[PDB]
RNA sequence: GAUGUCGGCUCGUCGCAUCCUGGGGCUGAAGAAGGUCCCAAGGGUUGGGCUGUUCGCCCAUUAAAGCGGCACGCGAGCUGGGUUCAGAACGUCGUGAGACAGUUCGGUCUCUAUCCGCUACGGGCGCAGGAGAAUUGAGGGGAGUUGCUCCUAGUACGAGAGGACCGGAGUGAACGGACCGCUGGUCUCCCUGCUGUCGUACCAACGGCACAUGCAGGGUAGCUAUGUCCGGAACGGAUAACCGCUGAAAGCAUCUAAGCGGGAAGCCAGCCCCAAGAUGAGUUCUCCCACUGUUUAUCAGGUAAGACUCCCGGAAGACCACCGGGUUAAGAGGCCAGGCGUGCACGCAUAGCAAUGUGUUCAGCGGACUGGUGCUCAUCAGUCGAGGUCUUGACCA
RNA sequence: AUUCCUUGUCGGGUAAGUUCCGACCUGCACGAAAGGCGUAACGAUCUGGGCGCUGUCUCAACGAGGGACUCGGUGAAAUU
RNA sequence: AAGGAACUUUGCAAUCUCACCCCGUAACUUCGGAAGAAGGGGUCCCCACGCUUCGCGUGGGGCGCAGUGAAUAGGCCCAG
């Protein structure tokens, strides 16, 4: 069987580099889009790691950095975004499918904060 | 050399017995309620931009 | 399959509070199991199993704890069951002072 | 004979008196009864019980016909059981008793395709002094020019498992009234949140 | 679990010192003699099971000698013997106790503990020099 | 204009002239143990050493450790040890080139399955309405093994030594099924430790790469066995060999020609699983109901019950299929709580020349596990889907 | 590596050895530069044994990655 | 896991071993070798001290399961 719980298609060390590779972009434009797939694998990790941030002590801080390595950004998410989420229970990143793609035949979507 | 191989040439008959399964199924468009111009269902209408409000610019 | 709302969590637990014994703390470092040998014929003895502690694998009725000794020049190892009713009461001995929560390391 | 329905639950650790006992915890929840087949209506003698609840936004409207015919409640799952009665509704208490032997029937969990080494255990082969053949694959399917097929029933890879099953004579340990819970020594077929059916002994010692 | 090629310490002074395995009997103690297998199969044997043996480092100075053929009654399998209240028992090594078509102990001693199944076993005699019975 | 060759391995299945278990006659059969002939193939028939072996000899066991068939079963299934290519050697034969009853070391065994067959899984249509669901069982498949101890009984038997049938108990083995609570395995980034190097300016804290986890320690759920649980049954029907009751033809005798009974691991029923495409297409409960279309658009078209489409999932799964949810919502993510793994975090303080230690800290971090919560997305909407043939017969006022 | 009878015979090592080592000899058909017998060291050489270690095996299990499967693009082959 | 060549035509294949210091090292021999024979110990960090400096030795101290702490990196022997 295989009833276990995550998604990959590259390696281990490459599943997580995507999945950093697009936390911090989304995290620097509020909104990118992707493969449809690709988001709804995204969606947590960020939301996790927005969570993170949620916190405003250095610890949090130097968590996040581990997976955010541009400076800037950890910023932003650490003192302009994570701040505002404060009041909502955590879950705040949305999905819009939009329409197939055309080199490939692949639906993409928009993975918006 | 090329081991397995067919015993014959396939009817033109046979060769579509099995074909009659590749139709494709036309997509179920829906009419979106703002350009009323038809749209995929669950994802956002590529002419206005719209789904409940407008997301994808123009 | 069946789609009952449920909390089997608990459900287990009741079935299993019946069936659950608390010990003293230890972690690792010395203990004295001194269990019970009822086995023999009618005659029940009174072993006392007694060293290092490696693992407490488990929660609830299904926790426990294993012990590491070297009875008469060959090692052993022993597996309790904290609500085993063969055992009746454990007892550290010298709290220790380790870096893990298992130990193997040790067995050699 | 006799039966009810459940849901698995879980498995856990228990002692009765000095000898610690594994128990599938089963929860037999109380059943309806919503037809009585007898033989002079459906030919044959038998019963219909329910199980889990379902919301009546939810449930057909012929379903709630069937189920109002004898103002149930819509359970989402009915089965039969042969030769059986009471009057009311189906409860494990005074059904089983502790000490029965039982036949647990789920469904066991499944494997989706699975080869001839894990299907049908056979032995594949080498895995050293040559090869392409390394472990699984069935070595040979036949013989010869007699025969000149392969028999009807050979094993071979295919969908293991999401198949009925009946592990028989099962003691009932405990039985928790109060909650249709009960307790089983031995494990029971399918995973938990499954249907299990528990019967009398289908036939024991 | 022990098996045929498995090599066990002996945990006697019958003066073997190693000795390997060669076939699993399914350990007949019991009634008169010890008992005629029961089964030509089985190839496991568990604590308190009876083998036969072949002694391939005996001492200088004893009854048994290297290269007899002989037959043991593994005393301590390095597996884990589950015990009925669910406890669980393991050695650090393999040992075994070379015996007597009466399951008789050949030496005049057993060396290390001893496993407690072996009192269940009804292997007595064995039980009676162990200098314990985890 | 090619039917690949010995032996293994894998995978099996069939016959019986049965190897062991079942039943029986006779025995020179006391009992126990055997011999032998009959009936009987359900199932089972071990692991090692030598040899390319088949064979066979042997070690240790076993209830036994059957013989044969299926292109000396099985290379579009694997090997390639054997032997009927090219190299080389020895003995032997040949003046020689070469040869061989011979011996010896070496020597590329071809990804792509069309038809039948086979294992799984879907789509169509059919089953005289359109639908939801629960079933009968025609038939079919799986399984079908055996030891040992105890009891009876130290009896029957036997000079004694030894020592049962029958019947009743237990406990293994191998084999299968299911299962993961246990005991273990794994767990590719769930936690930590460690090295070299580059970067995050630097210090400190971290990241990358040294597998496709840099190494190590451990490890939830899942899956998993060497772990657990259960099973091979009982009774029954009809019988084989075999034993018999009443009993003539042969006024006796006879298991028989009338008739009747006992009787095997086998057969049929029984157990578990499939199953009406059982086109002879069954049964039962429930729901929707009788729309519209001028001999110019002759049948389709709104629609009911209901369901698909699609979205979000799943202990379901290759795809399909199957189960669940889809805001009258707790389906999944998140989020809180908790559980469980790791084993005490950053930072700061204090001790120490320092490496480090101690405290704050049973800390910190966190995959899949138990719950709670409308934070996020399951929006909107479309597509398909009944008006019930006829004949006979029966009942209704 | 020259033996047909042959797994010769006795010994050795093994629980058990048609192979291996040691003898004996009855050398089917050894033998002295087609060299006889020996020999330290050297061999991706050939044979037999042993220690160690291991999934070779008892039995397999879990995990990873690349195909195999699904959808969009391009689209062969032997064969008949 | 347990076992450890039971695999098999043959441990084929894959492990173990695997660097550099120190101790130690057989038969046999053309005395050169056999020899990396076999076998065992060490190896990180801190500080003082002395040394020929990079480096190193001594003494004490320290941390972890583990210190050529990750990559490169002999498995050994007996007999023919």
């Amino acid at each position: 069987h295989g009833k276990a719980g995550r998604k990959l298609n590259r390696n281990s060390s490459a599943r997580v580099a995507l999945a950093r590779a697009q936390a911090t972009a989304l995290l620097r434009e509020g909104r990118i889009q992707t493969t449809l797939t690709k988001a709804k694998e995204l969606r947590p990790f960020v939301e996790q790691l927005i969570t993170t941030a949620k916190g405003g002590d250095l610890h949090s801080r130097r968590l996040v950095a581990q997976d955010i390595h541009d400076k800037d950004v950890v910023r932003k998410v650490m003192d302009e975004v994570a701040p505002k989420y404060a009041e909502r229970p955590g879950g705040y990143t949305r999905i819009l499918r939009v329409g197939t793609r055309r080199g490939d035949g692949v639906t993409m979507a928009l993975i918006e904060l | 050399a090329k081991h397995p191989v067919p015993k014959k040439k396939t009817s033109k008959s046979k060769r579509d017995m099995r074909r009659s399964h590749h139709a494709l199924t036309a997509p179920n468009l829906t009419e979106c309620p703002q350009c009323h111009g038809k749209k995929l269902s669950h994802h956002i209408c590529p002419n206005c931009g719209y789904y409940d409000g407008r997301q994808v610019l123009a | 399959q069946t789609h009952i709302k449920i909390n089997r969590g608990e459900l287990l637990r009741g079935i299993e509070q019946d069936h659950t014994r608390q010990l003293p703390d230890f972690r690792p470092g010395d203990t004295v199991r001194v269990d019970t040998k009822v086995r023999e014929g009618n005659r029940t003895r009174s072993q006392a199993f007694e060293g290092v502690v490696i693992a407490i694998n488990g929660s609830g009725s299904r926790k426990s704890f294993t012990v590491r000794k070297i009875s008469f020049g060959e090692g052993v190892e022993r597996v309790f069951p904290f609500a085993s009713p063969l055992v009746n009461q454990v007892t550290i001995v010298e709290r220790g002072k380790v870096r893990r929560a298992k130990l193997y390391y040790l067995r050699e | 004979m006799k039966g009810i329905l459940g849901t698995k639950i879980g498995m856990t650790q228990i002692w009765k008196n000095d000898r610690a006992i594994p128990v599938t915890v089963v929860l037999a929840g109380p059943c309806p009864i919503v037809q009585r087949k007898t033989a002079q209506t459906d030919g044959y003698e038998a019963v219909q019980i329910g199980y889990a609840p379902k919301a009546e936004r939810k449930v057909n409207k012929p379903m709630q016909g069937h189920f109002a015919k004898a103002g149930v409640a819509p359970t989402r799952i009915l089965r039969e059981f042969r030769g059986f009665a009471p009057d009311g509704d189906s409860v494990n208490v005074d059904i089983f008793a502790e000490g029965e032997k039982i036949d647990a029937t789920g469904t066991s969990k499944g494997k989706g395709t699975q080869g001839v080494m894990k299907r049908w255990n056979f032995a594949g082969g080498p895995a050293s002094h040559g090869s392409k053949k390394w472990h699984r694959r069935p070595g040979s399917i036949g013989q010869r020019k007699t025969p000149g097929r392969v028999y009807k029933g050979k094993r071979m890879a295919g969908h293991m498992g999401m198949e009925r099953v009946t592990v028989q004579n099962l003691e009932v340990v405990e039985i928790r009234a109060g909650e249709n819970l009960i307790l089983v020594k031995g494990a029971i077929p399918g995973a938990n949140g499954g249907l299990v059916v528990l019967r009398s002994a289908a036939k024991a010692s | 679990m022990i098996m045929p090629q498995s090599r066990l310490d002996v945990a006697d002074n019958s003066g073997a010192r190693e000795i390997m395995c060669i076939r699993v009997l399914n350990s007949g103690i019991g009634g008169k003699g010890l008992t005629t297998g029961g089964g030509g199969n089985k190839r496991y044997a568990h604590v308190g099971d009876i083998i036969v043996a072949s002694v391939k480092d005996a001492a200088p100075r004893g009854a048994v000698k290297a290269g007899d053929v002989v037959k043991a009654v593994v005393v301590r399998t390095s597996h884990a013997i589950k015990r009925a209240d669910g406890s669980t028992i393991r050695f650090d090594r393999n040992a075994a106790v070379i015996i007597n078509n009466q399951g008789e102990p050949r030496g005049t001693r057993v060396f290390g503990p001893v496993a407690r199944e072996l009192r269940d076993r009804r292997f007595m005699k064995i039980v009676s020099l162990a200098p314990e019975v985890l």
